[PDB]
């Protein structure tokens, strides 16, 4: 007649640890590679020579 | 070498067991054998030279 850990039930108990979650995170590519016009109203005009 | 085993957890089934294991030794030897020459001349011939 033995004594089980499922008979010791919560007498022993789980740790955690957070070592695992942490998670970097990655802007926008387009954001860095190219310029960031400031806008001030919802259109823009570009003019460029066509022809 | 020894070998380690992993072990269950209960007094019922044989995964519980801790095995065992041997470790062993062997011998090797250093013999001594002889190894020589005889080189005769005659007793003219060494007072003859000039080395």
């Amino acid at each position: 007649a033995d004594i089980s850990r499922a008979e010791v039930a919560t007498l022993i108990q789980e740790a955690y640890s957070d070592t695992l979650l942490a998670a970097a995170k990655q802007g926008s590519t387009v954001l860095s590679a190219f310029q960031n016009v400031n806008m001030g109203t919802k259109t823009t005009h570009l003019p460029v020579l066509a022809t | 070498l020894p070998e380690a085993g992993w072990v269950g957890e209960s007094a019922t089934e044989p995964e519980g067991v801790i095995p065992t294991s041997k470790v062993t030794w062997a011998n090797r030897t250093l013999v001594a054998e002889e190894v020589a020459v005889i080189i005769p001349v005659p007793e003219a011939v060494i007072d003859d030279a000039t080395v």
